[PDB]
RNA sequence: CCUGUCAAACUCCAAACUUACAGACGCCGUUUGACGCGGGGAUUCCGGUGCGCGGGGUA
RNA sequence: AGUGCAAGAGCAAAAGAUAGCUUGACAGUGUUCUUCCCAACGAGGAACGCUGACGCGAAAGCGUGGUCUAGCGAACCAAUU
RNA sequence: UUAGGCGGCCACAGCGGUGGGGUUGCCUCCCGUACCCAUCCCGAACACGGAAGAUAAGCCCACCAGCGUUCCGGGGAGUACUGGAGUGCGCGAGCCUCUGGGAAACCCGGUUCGCCGCCACC
């Protein structure tokens, strides 16, 4: 911008949207990108393969379309990340694609997180994934037991459109029931 | 399709230049050949440029040199109107000489050597340390200032 | 020394004042004379001394060549006369002398001269109709202290 | 269009800068939580050659906390147009800084799509005294 | 040349145009060729690693091999043929 | 702002040209066997001149 | 700017800075280039592998010393494992 | 693509500026700290939980050329420089002719306020 040597930075760089650094360590791996994102209401999971034009996308599943198969909740919770990947991660085996590396953007590694839910949803999917189970969250979290039980310390429902009071992490079992069997369409 | 001669000797010229006209069937001074006008045999021409002679001659002068100059892939066996006709795809010189010039063909082709080897030219020439247009006999030539030398060589 | 050591272009140029040391001083004393504080533009006459061949010309002889001009015009218009006149080159070149036989030959500093190349403009000079005829004069005995042959070229002054 | 412009205060960070501390203390009372060592850098003539080395102390509070201080603590200043920022900040005295800003700051804070905020969405010393000025106490 | 170092008189073939300064696009470095196919070597400043001598710089190769994530590339250095161990970052395939 | 100048160890630019690989044409090779490969025998390792481009040097 | 030291070159969610952790400045054995353009020649050097054992990281991955090009030494003999 | 995700080329995409856009949709800002996690001090950030409000930021859509950049026309310029040739010129440094190539600065007028790929989506 200020003169012919100016250097300006490449449009993703400036967007503040690519590590490139990370980016290159892992399409070093050779295999598909299993990225993982997510929104103030959403989650979204993508398993990309490498292209001459850009990258492709074989296979995703988002948070709102889990609805389709039985989801009254909310879409931007634990359950919701583990239950889109293991949906993204289903369709992901449907299509061909056998394993994957996680691609966490900008997000941060914490233990526990939602990137690590969407990544132990791929996994379950039956995906290969490089993984450390001592960095994801406890059973329970992923079923949603944290947000019960802050909606045990009550007096005001948690949830405003009444999906249920005291919440319920036996809907996640519901609905994570429903995709490990197969039938469902994918 | 224009035709070479070759009017400078090889002592002191470029190895690469010389190899040019080797590549172009030239050997000797007074040697002349037949070249299509094609975006390769271009640079071959304008590279050797400085030590040739060259333009398209007129149909009749081409059948002139033909006819005194022109001879068969091997033997001394002469070329004249009966030779080309029960030699080559063609009725006579003429016929031979206009498929030349709209390179239809090449003298190999039609199993001749692919030079004309001229004799010196009758009167002498314009002198071979300036181009045409310097009043020396060098590089291009017209139709016309062509078909002098060529005929001046028959 | 001789100019016949120096006047031609037959060497790099040596430049380089930050891998060059002991660059002896200039001897100009100025490049611009007359009424400095003045635009050329405000003058009907333009005249100019034109180089006739590419040289270098050691520094020692722009002073003198513009000396003898200046000192001129000074002595015919008045210290203060109404013109302008400028010495547009400037000598960035250094000069060297091998001062033992051709062993070590490097030679050290000695000096500096401009590169003029053929058909430049060294000096010009602006003044009015009237000193057109003493700036050619300045001239005259500039182009005699320099080592090639000059043109007076008039520009703006169609007063013939 | 005034709900998401009208200003707010991001940061008021508190500091003492010492040379060399034990008046940390101090701070951990008159605000109300931890405060952090200062270090320097390069080296100084004023004996003062080591680089990392506790030299100062500074606590940043945010929302109540900063609030409940200014309150306090603005009563102790007499504030001036001069003592202002050209993006709408003002810091007095133990040193007071006030960082003022408008709501959605976090674009520019934040990992994700960061980006710098507009000088249209950016406070003004103008629409900084006012805010301020407009809540317990006086201008110039 | 004053000296013998790999980096002899280097200072053009391994400097960055301005505008080509700072680290390089991933997919050219990932990039994946076959046997046989002809690719360019070419030093990217910007890429410290996998580099070949710089001598080699120009030479248009053949890809016979890998060796790791490295390229086995046969060249031909005036008459002598050899093989060079270079990454996909300081390769372009050819046409 | 205007106005006067530069760079062997400066470059926002930028040739001619040199150069890697390939295709085409040319030339050449398949009884004159090219290209390549193995082996025997050397001589040679004071060079010079013109032209082009130079670096040193008043030359 | 910094990046130990010449010069030229490389580097910005880093190759720089801070913090923390760690010992890959690791063992074995190669490929290739360099040394020595072309074109044979040792020591030395570099890039890139396979095997073993490890460090850190969620993981991809990074680490065969210091961002790159200087910092080096035959046979005989001795000491050492 | 009535606002999304991952990209390729890496300023034709930068800098700056104007206008338009969102009731259970999208992205955001935004609300809030029991949890996973977090600040050498701060739920600021990171992380988690969430919808009262908003289109003012961001973002997306439409557009402006003043600066920067890309390409094009016309002029500079077939100039500068240059591969091949010469019993052409010059005391000489050097120049010229023929043949084959051929700039840069700068001015004037246009172009450029990204193009493209995969996926998802009233
Ligand atoms: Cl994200
Ligand atoms: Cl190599
Ligand atoms: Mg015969
Ligand atoms: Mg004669
Ligand atoms: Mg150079
Ligand atoms: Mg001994
Ligand atoms: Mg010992
Ligand atoms: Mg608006
Ligand atoms: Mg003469
Ligand atoms: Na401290
Ligand atoms: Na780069
Ligand atoms: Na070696
Ligand atoms: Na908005
Ligand atoms: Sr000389
Ligand atoms: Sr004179
Ligand atoms: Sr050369
Ligand atoms: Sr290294
Ligand atoms: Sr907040
Ligand atoms: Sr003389
Ligand atoms: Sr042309």
């Amino acid at each position: 911008a200020t003169g012919p040597r100016y250097k300006v930075p490449m449009r993703r760089r400036r967007e503040a949207r690519t590590d490139y650094h990370q980016r290159l360590r892992l399409l070093k791996s050779g295999k598909p990108r299993l990225v993982a994102r997510k929104s103030n209401k959403h989650v979204r999971a993508q398993l990309v393969t490498l292209g001459p034009n850009g990258d492709d996308t074989l296979a995703s599943a988002h948070s709102s379309d889990l609805a389709e198969y039985g989801w009254e909740a909310p879409t931007g919770n634990m359950p919701s990340a583990y239950l889109t990947g293991l949906l993204a991660g289903l369709r992901a085996q449907e299509a061909g694609v056998e394993e994957a590396v996680l691609d966490i953007g900008l997000n941060s590694p914490t233990p526990g997180s939602k990137v690590f839910a969407i990544q132990e949803g791929a996994i379950d999917a039956g995906l290969d994934i490089p993984h450390n189970d001592d960095v994801l969250a406890d059973w329970q979290r992923t079923r949603g037991a944290h947000i019960a039980e802050y909606d045990e310390q009550l007096e005001e429902p948690l949830y405003s459109g009444d999906f249920d009071a005291a919440d319920l992490p036996e809907h996640f079992d519901e609905l994570r029931e429903t995709l490990l069997d197969g039938d469902i369409e994918l | 399709m224009h035709a070479l001669v070759q009017l400078r000797g090889e002592v002191n010229m470029h190895t690469d230049i010389q190899d040019t006209l080797e590549m172009l069937n030239i050997h000797h001074v007074n040697h002349c050949t037949l070249v299509p006008e094609t975006d390769a045999y271009r640079g071959m021409v304008a590279k050797v440029n400085d030590f040739v002679a060259f333009g398209e001659p007129s149909q009749e002068t081409l059948e002139t040199v033909l006819a005194t100059r022109a001879e068969p892939l091997e033997g001394d066996a002469d070329v004249d109107d009966e030779w080309v006709a029960e030699h080559t795809d063609y009725d006579d010189i003429s016929g031979l000489a206009f498929a030349l010039l709209s390179e239809e063909t090449t003298l190999r082709e039609q199993g001749l050597s692919p030079t004309l080897r001229l004799h010196p030219p009758r009167g002498g020439h314009d002198g071979v340390k300036h181009p045409v247009k310097e009043g020396g006999q060098l590089g291009k030539h017209d139709t016309e200032g062509i078909d002098d030398l060529l005929e001046a060589m028959r | 020394k001789p100019a016949s050591m120096y006047r031609d272009i037959d060497k790099p140029a040596y430049t380089r004042r930050e891998y060059i040391t002991g660059i002896p001083g200039s001897k100009i004393a100025q490049h611009k004379m007359g009424r400095k504080q003045k635009d050329a533009d405000d003058y009907p006459v333009q005249i100019s001394l034109i180089v006739e061949e590419t040289v270098q010309l050691r520094h020692g002889s722009l002073e003198a060549s513009r000396l003898s001009a200046n000192r001129h015009l000074i002595k015919e218009l008045g210290e203060e006369g109404d013109y302008k006149m400028t010495l547009r080159k400037f000598p960035h070149q250094v000069l060297r002398e091998n001062k033992d036989g051709m062993r070590a030959a490097f030679g050290k500093i000695v000096g500096t001269a401009a590169r003029v190349q053929a058909g430049e403009q060294l000096f010009t000079a602006y003044c009015n109709v009237e000193d057109a005829e003493h700036v050619k004069e300045a001239f005259r005995r500039a182009y005699n202290k320099i080592t090639p042959s000059c043109r007076i070229d008039s520009s703006p002054a169609g007063n013939a | 269009f005034h709900e998401m412009r009208e200003p707010r205060i991001e940061k008021v960070v508190v500091h003492m800068g010492i040379g060399h501390a034990n008046a940390e203390d101090i701070l951990g009372e008159i605000t109300g939580q931890m405060p952090v060592r200062t270090k320097a850098k390069r080296t100084v003539g004023e004996f003062d050659i080591r680089e990392g080395d506790p030299i100062g102390a500074k606590v940043t509070l945010r929302d109540e906390m900063a609030e409940e201080f200014l309150q306090t603590a603005l009563p102790l200043a007499e504030l001036a147009t001069s003592q202002f920022d050209d993006t709408g900040n003002f810091s007095f005295g133990l040193d007071v800084t006030v960082n003022l800003v408008r709501p959605g700051y976090r674009v520019a804070k934040r990992d994700k799509a960061s980006r710098s905020i507009p000088t249209k969405h950016r406070l003004n010393p103008a629409d900084a005294v006012a805010f301020i000025e407009s809540t317990y106490d006086v201008e110039v | 040349p004053s000296s013998n170092g790999p980096l002899e008189g280097t200072r053009g073939k391994l400097k960055n145009k301005p505008r080509d300064r700072g680290t390089s696009p991933p997919q050219r470095a990932v990039e994946e060729f076959d046997d046989g196919e002809k690719v360019h070597l070419k030093i990217d400043p910007s890429v410290p690693n996998g580099r070949f001598h710089p001598r080699f710089d120009g030479q248009t190769g053949t890809v016979e091999g890998k060796q790791g994530d490295a390229y086995k590339v046969d060249i031909v250095d005036g008459g002598k043929e050899k093989t060079i161990i270079v990454t996909a970052a300081h390769l372009r395939r050819q046409e």
